[PDB]
């Protein structure tokens, strides 16, 4: 007899307070932990 | 298995001789088997801007 159990469960919230390219690095998250250099240039340039 | 013989003779032839045999087996198999496994995702998504 033989027994596995797995269980992952990650969750993140991204604040980024660009109007509209607030969004975006809050989309982001999903999968991709660290922050885009180019969309990381648009929300400052935002 | 078992099996018995025997066997008398006597002049006055006279003979005589009676032999038993016999042998029984018996084989008894059974085999069961059951496997279940269960996944589940659960994702939820909530953004607000
Ligand atoms: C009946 O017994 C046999 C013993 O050989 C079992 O056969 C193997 O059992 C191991 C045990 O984990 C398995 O990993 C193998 O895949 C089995 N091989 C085959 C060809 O089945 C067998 O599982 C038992 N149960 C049955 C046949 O229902």
């Amino acid at each position: 007899a033989a027994s596995g159990t797995q269980n992952n469960v990650l969750r993140g919230e991204p604040f980024i307070r660009g109007a509209g390219f607030i969004s975006g690095l809050s989309y982001l998250e999903l999968d991709n932990p660290a922050g885009n250099k180019r969309r990381y240039s648009a929300w400052a340039e935002s | 298995k078992s099996g018995f013989s025997f066997g008398f003779k006597i002049p006055g032839i006279f003979e005589l001789g009676i032999s038993s045999q016999s042998d029984r087996g018996k084989h008894y198999i059974r085999r069961t088997k059951r496997f279940s496994h269960t996944k589940s995702v659960f994702l939820h998504a909530r953004s607000d801007l």
